[PDB]
């Protein structure tokens, strides 16, 4: 059973980190310097450090050498105990389902609980059900 | 290979059979690399938007499914190494699951995420 290591990354650059290391692996699997990594875990609920799969601590050091996104947490590679290989894959309740209850972030109905009606397949806009709280143009000028 | 890596981070989805995480251009030009004779999602956009959805989370760089602890837990060890997901929510309609049982493909719920 392979071990899991924790490396430090830039905040905001998790998916770019994963999509860059995957292309390094594919860019070096056929040379004289391959990569000894199995996978790299990047949860969407975290922000700041990622997870990597390797048997020994020298493999992560000889695999992440040369990347500028992982140059900060390069001098230290923490190790998790074996019971933490499972809590990493757990996701608590994507988040796109009709007839559900979402809230707003910007606009006038901030932090107001609404409902979803229809979803646009273009992934551009979404239908919402809220209640207007305007004055019907009586108080404002 | 170079085809299973999504080129752009915008408009990417994940399937409900092998949790294949790619961009919307590769599911239409090439499709599901882990199932092409049972799904046939290359050559159109209705079948790509029908089975494969965007409601998914969690990203893993599967490289050696024959030797890794995560690949056996997600039952993705008999698949091609590449971009996969760990919780792909949703369910197939009662229009493509009936043909999968008669052909010998047991459609499993890949959603390992807990509900409340
Ligand atoms: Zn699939």
């Amino acid at each position: 059973d392979p071990n899991l290591w924790t490396v430090k990354c830039k905040i905001g650059e998790e998916r770019a980190t994963a999509i860059s290391l995957m292309r390094k692996f594919i860019a070096y699997q056929f040379t004289d310097t391959p990569l000894q990594i199995k996978s790299v875990v990047a949860p969407e609920h975290v922000k700041g450090y990622i997870y990597v799969e390797a048997y020994k601590q020298t493999h992560v050091k000889q695999a992440i050498e040369g990347v500028g996104n992982l140059r900060l947490g390069y001098w230290n590679q923490q190790m998790v105990p074996i019971k933490e290989m499972t809590d990493v894959l757990k996701v608590v309740k994507a988040n796109l389902k009709p007839k559900s209850w979402v809230r707003l972030k910007r606009g006038i109905y901030k932090d107001d609980i609404a409902q979803v009606d229809y979803v646009e397949p273009s992934q551009n806009t979404i239908s919402l059900k809220m209640i207007p709280r305007i004055d019907y143009d009586r108080i404002k000028a | 290979a170079l085809e299973t890596v999504p080129k752009d981070l915008r408009h990417l989805r994940a399937c409900l059979l092998c949790s294949l995480v790619k961009t919307i251009d590769q599911f239409e030009y090439d499709g599901c690399d882990n199932c092409d004779a049972y799904l046939q999602m290359k050559g159109n956009r209705e079948m790509v938007y029908d089975c494969t959805s965007s409601s998914f989370d969690g990203i893993i760089a599967m490289m050696s499914p024959e030797d890794s602890w995560v690949s056996k837990w997600q039952r993705v060890s008999n698949f091609k190494p590449g971009v996969y997901a760990v919780s792909v929510t949703g369910r197939l309609p009662q229009g493509i699951v009936r043909e999968l049982k008669s052909r010998g493909v047991a459609y499993k719920s890949r959603d390992t995420a807990i509900k409340t």
